[PDB]
């Protein structure tokens, strides 16, 4: 119904933070590895 | 708009299970990096 789309929409929000999130994680990674 | 909101329903499922797609691929190159990668002044495409 209405309700599915909703819970659709939602869903997709929360996969945003998992992107936004393993982004983070490679920005960080970046950062720390070695260097020569 | 019950057709063409059936359609957004079906259509954010499968950016959610693209998007999903791609944060595994991520997480495996993050992996590669965590063991393997440096950065190097003369690193790069070589």
């Amino acid at each position: 119904s209405s309700d599915n789309m909703q819970h659709a929409y939602w869903e997709l929000k929360r996969e945003m933070s998992n992107l936004h999130l393993v982004t983070q994680v490679q920005a960080e990674l970046l950062r720390k590895l070695k260097t020569s | 708009s019950s057709n063409t909101l059936v359609e957004m329903t079906l259509g954010m499922k499968k950016l959610k299970e693209e998007m999903e797609g791609v944060v595994k691929e991520l997480a495996e190159n993050n992996h590669i990096l965590e063991r393997f990668g440096s950065l190097t002044m003369d690193g790069g495409l070589r």
